[PDB]
């Protein structure tokens, strides 16, 4: 059917966060459940973005894998909404050839920022028939001065019959953009955007730095004039010219990290134009990057004592129940309640993504089937026919001699 | 015709419209398993809404897994786009190897568009440069005759068009793209030996404007954004003199692209058509790679993927010491379908030999048959496989044309397996 | 010092160095896009009046050879498979050179015969591709026209052949079609029958 | 009709056309020219 | 002459009848007679070429002639068909990754040919008239059976008052391109004036019409399409091969218009042949790559030679027959060497004598074999001109064994050189 370019997503059926207006959980909503106690500290941290006077503090989420710390990270971007920075990446992109190692994490910081600003600007038209001084109108007509650009330019300019562009009356730039009032059938706004301090420093890099935005190929901005659009924004918000809206940031699997990646960061905090930032690892006890040192969750100690923890607990029986419909009824796909209990028990021994996958599988069976009701017969076949891990890893064990090193 | 390599049989998944596996079919047999299972990833790619699934494949080495990818393809038709790699590619001496992975995932999407485009062609009849700007060009074609304001980049052009009068151009103006058809027919008589070509007046109206079902990937999109070959401005031609090295792409501007593919498709004119990516050795990856891929399959437009390994519980790369099944790490397994191969009989060996002979359409003795499938009993079947060429060639040279069971042990002592050659090692 | 022998062929059987330049290169990009360019309000006039400076630096410095420069970097756009198509699209074509060939190695002027408009557009452009003279008789050209041509034909020796519109002196032509009305050169009828066509031309009767 | 199409030439219709690529329209980006206002002791 | 003999300048072919039964000597060959059945069973294939990605390789004692048998395959394929021999350490590269380099020598092996009609005339100048003012031009030509008179183009004009071409000169001219070229003076053309001028000889008069149409047929291989068209001017580019990261979209754009323009008969490919030494050199990386690098259509069949024996896998610590992991191992087969005997020893030997044109004493060739033969034959190779250099300083011609073992005491021997660095141990350092 009619498709954007986003499609069902793996974590799609979020949408904000299952809260009450008191910071306390509802048990389900907003297409979330359970995990209250992370709830309320996800829902005290998203305060504490929202008032944003603290500069640069931060957080980790801990916990066994399958807990979906990224559905906690995603409700809280949609919490946040479409007005304040947000920046999430993996651990791996990190880790870029063209520019060094300390300039990719800065710039990450930098981007996570952001800078509003509002801006106002007179724009008049008159409705101008014919194209060609005459400034042909019906509210009011104007003579004014002629120009020589404007004069040579809008007399050869292709408009239709009556049309009246959102021309500059201020300036007499020709802008393409309004329409006409009434001829083929004003307002100074308070034109609002958000900007962050690696776009001003990288627009003023250059000549054209704003190309090398979208061509991700400049390296190394030297840390003279970030220091100094450093001094400029501040400057700028104590006149009250500009002002600040304070983003945040997001990374996962940290445990990805180097030594000196953890040292930096443990430097960059410090600083005081930084953004709240969070974090996102699973493992426990592990060996840390670059060495043989078995660290909590391979994490350097004294970046763990300068940092928060908020755990995870797997999901009970009815838990499972819970979030097994609110995905079926997502995904569109009607079962007979004896199908839910027997998956709802095979996701239990297994995993949550193993009946999260087998769901649109028997779905496209009973489709197949020509019926619309899925019964515990389809999903045997298959499971049957698709395998998870612990019986793929019987398999080999028997076949074990057919498959190399083993 | 053009020559015939390994998997060429393929040709389809050989499935009945109920749902089952046929046992010989579009060149496949046994493995009934893997191949409805086939038949369900078809039928789920075919919904065309299902975004971010995955699925792997696994089991003894030689046992078609590339042979079901590709029949997989076979079935798919050309609408919807493919593409194919291996682990070895990911790594580059240009960008990271993050930057590949999604450049794949780019690509793997395909896209088609339904587009205007206004063209001007004719002989040229003048060229007045008045006030640059007022550059008027008339155009003569056998509908009649027009002169129209001019760009003075196209202007710029037509000077290094070499055209005066007489001629045919030809003038897009989207692209502004200018270009020369020779001289008119008309001049064909004035010399003898001018060495300058002709081709008669355009039989059609200078303007036309015609649609297209043109198709791209948005892979293109973003690196034909990203270098901008287009514009002509100075400062615009120096960027583009530059030596042609791949840079990383800016999020950012993925996702202004997508903002506007987005308005393209409620404009109606686009429509979206996913592809499916399939790599292998997808143990070659190193521990960074699925790293990524963690957060890559997340994302709601990541299209289907498939991967193939032939290994056990060994070391995982980049890692160098943990072991984890086929090597790929359990978190990354926890995430993935896992469709396994089983081994084969002597029965189904002379069956697929069979297929190969007939596929290269060559004679020979039930005998040979029965002692060919004996060998790769013993050995692995690409062995088998292997020996039909110099069969053939044995065959040929001595007269003969059908193979005997003389031919089959010649190539026998001429030629042996690995387990042959380390036994005598 | 100065050996500078010359640029060698690059193995391409004896001529090289333009042909296999022009005969390979045929790459299109799927996409081309413009520069982006910033959106700003009101912008300050010494960004403009430094940026403009530029400008006008840029050239007189590139003038001398902006031109040169500018023939590349221009990547081609489109390209027009030529009438090597006809192999593959009409035997007629073809089939006939050989014996258009041997005409022009007698020399008669030889008028042909056809009833499509646009096939008479298709044959001057074959003729075109053979590097023959031609031409044209149709039936929107009025009478006088006609014998005007006819004149330029008779006066003029330099043209070695021509068409003929159906509707309506030398000693070479071949007829082409079929059709239901009246009206030492060999005609080989263009019949490429291997099938029916043959009886298409046979009988012509109600049945 | 189309007996003489083919018997004759099959560019007689669906004349084969030259490709092209496509022209993507101009990216543009808002901002406020007080981006440089500052910047300019002097 | 820039050749020079060479240790494989003796190999002229593999010595095969027609049954392909090896010839105890022929064409510079003689030996591992099952090595040269195969090896000729290859070539009967390669000529067939009606199949692609097959693969095979050598394995055998170090010094054993693998190389002389790739060479005495090379040579007898012909030049006609493609060819490429390189080194396994040549692809690590500081400039590309190695499965770019991998596709470059593949696509290097596999050849095109392009076969196109041309249109063109040719005569003497018969006489030629120029007339500045734009310029009015009138010329003629001529041949050995009739004449003719032209009209001149004005772009005929310039082309023609560019080249200076003299009357009286034999001269070729396409009219599509309109581009001369001299093809030697004639008679009258170089009878020159009185003044000096110059000197120069003769052609024959052309014959035939002038316009003699005439079909051209030309060659270039995958890589070099790609590079020419790859970067718009990156056609400098091939002999600096600068080439980097040849993008994908273009190679498969590639692939779509030369299978178009083959199946119409604009062209015919041709399956070339790639060899790689010391393949034990490649890391396991590459041998991921290349393992699917044949299933593309475009597979020259490739040959591969090592002597290993269960050897660590480069790049790990896994021992494997010849260090090749068994998922490329049982995708090819194999052939195997024997040391060579006494006699064909002695064949040999006198083989290379004659290549080096010294004839010497009997008792020398059975001294100098049954060292040769102790120690290794490569050794003897290197004493054969040693022992040429000593005996023509003595200032006679037939060497003798007394010479010979001068010269073998001359210069110490792999097994004498570690007897000595025995003598002393500590003489170097490191031990
Ligand atoms: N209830 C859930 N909803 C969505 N995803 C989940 C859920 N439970 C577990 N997961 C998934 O399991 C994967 C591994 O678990 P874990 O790493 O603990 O989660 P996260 O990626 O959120 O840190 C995660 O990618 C997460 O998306
Ligand atoms: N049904 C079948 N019919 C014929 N050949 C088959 C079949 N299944 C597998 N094969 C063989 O498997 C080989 C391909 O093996 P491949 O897929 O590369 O190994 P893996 O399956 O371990 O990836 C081909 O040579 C093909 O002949
Ligand atoms: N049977 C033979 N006939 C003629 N020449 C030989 C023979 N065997 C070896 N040679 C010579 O000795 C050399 C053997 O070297 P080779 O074993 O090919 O090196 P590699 O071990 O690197 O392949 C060859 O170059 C060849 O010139």
């Amino acid at each position: 059917d009619v498709t954007r370019i986003e499609r069902i997503g793996a974590h799609s059926h979020i949408r904000g966060l299952g809260l009450d207006d008191a910071l306390e959980p509802r048990q389900a909503s907003q297409g979330m459940v359970g995990q209250l106690a992370a709830r309320r500290a996800a829902g005290v941290v998203l305060e504490m973005i929202r008032e944003g006077k603290i500069a640069g503090r931060a957080v980790l989420i801990a916990g066994q894998p399958g807990t979906g710390k990224t559905a906690i990270a995603m409700g809280m971007a949609q919490a946040l909404g479409p007005d304040t920075p947000f920046t999430a990446i993996a651990g791996s992109e990190i880790f870029s050839l063209e520019m060094s190692k300390t300039e990719a994490l800065t710039q990450a910081f930098r981007r996570s920022i952001g800078v509003r600003i509002k801006e106002e600007t007179e724009i008049i038209e008159g409705e101008v028939v014919e194209i060609q001084l005459t400034l042909k109108t019906t509210e009011m007509e104007t003579i004014y001065d002629l120009g020589t650009k404007m004069i040579e330019s809008l007399t050869k300019d292709k408009v239709q019959a009556g049309d009246v562009i959102t021309i500059d009356k201020a300036t007499g730039k020709i802008s393409k953009l309004g329409r006409s009032f009434t001829r083929a059938r004003q307002k100074r706004k308070e034109v609002v955007h958000t900007v962050s301090l690696h776009e001003i420093d990288v627009i003023n890099s250059r000549t054209q730095g704003f190309l090398a935005l979208f061509s991700g190929d400049t390296g190394e901005i030297k840390s003279e004039v970030r220091e100094q659009i450093n001094a400029k924004v501040a400057e700028w918000r104590e006149e009250g010219k500009a002002e600040i809206i304070p983003g945040v940031l997001f990374i996962d699997e940290v445990h990805m990290l180097d030594i000196e990646s953890f040292s930096f960061l443990n430097r960059a905090l410090e600083s005081d134009m930084a953004p709240v930032l969070i974090m996102a690892t699973n493992r426990g006890i592990t060996r840390i990057r670059g060495t043989s040192y078995q660290s909590p969750h391979g994490i350097p100690i004294d970046l763990l004592d300068r940092l928060l923890i908020v755990s995870t607990t797997p999901y009970s029986e009815k838990d499972t129940k819970q979030i097994l419909r609110i995905r079926c009824e997502e995904e569109d796909v009607e079962m007979s309640e004896d199908a839910y209990t027997v998956l709802t028990r095979i996701g239990l021994e297994t995993s949550l993504r193993y009946a999260i996958q087998l769901i649109t599988a028997a779905s496209l069976v009973c489709r197949k089937r020509k019926g619309t009701e899925v019964q515990v017969d389809d999903i045997k076949r298959v499971y049957s026919l698709f395998l998870d891990e612990s019986r793929s890893t019987q398999y080999m064990k028997e076949y074990q001699d057919a498959f190399l090193f083993n | 015709t053009q020559r015939i390599a390994s998997h060429s049989h393929v040709k389809g998944l050989g499935l009945d419209e109920s749902g089952l596996a046929k046992q010989a079919a579009s060149g496949l047999v046994g493995q009934e398993n893997a191949r409805e299972a086939c038949g369900v990833i078809v039928e789920l790619i075919k919904s065309k809404k299902m975004a971010g699934r995955a699925v792997l494949l696994a089991g003894p080495p030689g046992t078609g897994k590339t042979a079901l990818a590709l029949a997989i393809a076979q079935e798919l038709g050309s609408k919807v786009p493919f593409c194919p790699m291996v682990g070895s590619e990911v790594y580059s001496t240009e960008i990271k190897k993050t930057e590949v992975l999604m450049e794949n995932f780019r690509r793997a999407i395909g896209l088609r568009i339904k587009e205007t485009k206004e063209v001007y062609e004719g002989e040229v009849t003048e060229l007045t440069p008045c006030e640059i700007s007022h550059v008027i060009i008339g155009l003569k074609t056998a509908k009649g005759t027009k002169q129209l304001k001019l760009d003075p980049s196209i202007f710029e052009s037509l000077q290094k068009e070499r055209v005066e009068a007489g001629d045919v151009i030809y003038i897009e103006a989207n692209s502004g793209a200018v270009k020369r058809q020779g001289r008119c027919d008309t001049y064909a008589t004035e010399f003898d030996l001018e060495a300058e070509e002709y081709v008669p007046l355009p039989k059609g109206d200078v303007h036309k404007k015609k649609e297209i079902i043109q198709d791209v990937t948005l892979h293109d999109l973003d690196v034909a954004n990203a270098r901008p070959q287009g514009g002509q401005d100075i400062l615009s031609m120096m960027g583009q003199l530059m030596k042609p090295k791949k840079t990383e792409i800016t999020d950012k501007l993925r996702g202004e692209i997508n903002k506007v593919v987005n308005k393209y498709i409620d404009q109606g004119i686009a429509e979206l058509v996913p592809g499916v990516l399939f790599v292998d050795e997808v143990h070659m990856l190193d521990i960074e790679c699925f790293t990524y891929l963690h957060r890559a399959l997340e994302s709601s437009i990541a299209p289907i993927v498939i991967f193939a390994s032939n290994r056990g519980n060994c070391v995982i790369r980049g890692t160098e010491d943990i072991t984890s099944p086929h090597g790929i790490p359990l978190d990354l397994l926890d995430r993935v379908m896992i469709i396994r191969t089983m081994l084969y009989t002597p029965q189904e060996m002379k069956q697929i030999i069979k297929i190969r002979a007939q596929t290269e359409g060559i004679n020979i003795s039930e005998e040979a048959l029965n002692h060919l499938g004996e060998i790769g009993t013993k050995t692995t079947l690409r062995y088998s496989v292997q020996l039909l060429t110099p069969a053939n060639l044995l065959a040929k040279i001595n007269g003969k044309d059908s193979i005997e069971k003389e031919h089959v042990e010649e190539i026998s002592e001429l030629f042996y397996d690995a387990k042959s050659s380390a036994k005598i090692l | 010092e100065s050996p500078s022998e010359l640029m060698l062929t690059l193995c391409r059987c004896g001529e090289s160095l333009q042909d296999v330049i022009d005969r390979v290169a045929f790459v299109i990009p799927p996409v081309v896009a413009a520069p982006p360019s910033l959106r700003v309000p009101r912008p300050p006039p010494l960004y403009s009046h430094r940026m403009r400076i530029l400008r006008q630096g840029l050239r007189e410095h590139a003038a001398p050879y902006f031109q040169q420069l500018r023939q590349t970097t221009a990547p081609r756009l489109l390209q027009f498979p030529e009438l090597r198509l006809v192999q593959f699209d009409s035997g007629k074509l073809e089939a006939l050179a050989i014996l258009l060939q041997k005409l022009k190695s007698e020399g008669r002027r030889v008028l042909i015969l056809s009833q499509m408009i646009l096939m008479l557009d298709i044959l001057e452009m074959f003729l075109n591709f053979h590097y023959l003279t031609y031409v044209r008789i149709d039936e929107n050209a009025s009478s006088e026209q006609r014998q005007e041509l006819m004149r330029s034909f008779n006066r003029d020796r330099r043209i070695f052949c021509a068409i003929l519109s159906t509707h309506s002196e030398a000693d070479t032509v071949v007829f082409y079609d079929n059709d239901l009305n009246p009206v030492d050169i060999h005609i080989y009828r263009l019949v490429s029958g291997n099938s029916i066509e043959e009886k298409l031309l046979k009988n012509g009767t109600k049945d | 009709v189309r007996l003489q199409r083919i018997c004759n030439h099959p560019g007689l219709v669906e004349p084969r056309h030259p490709g092209s690529s496509y022209v993507a329209g101009p990216l543009e980006y808002p901002s406020a020219s007080l981006i440089l206002k500052a910047l300019e002791r002097d």
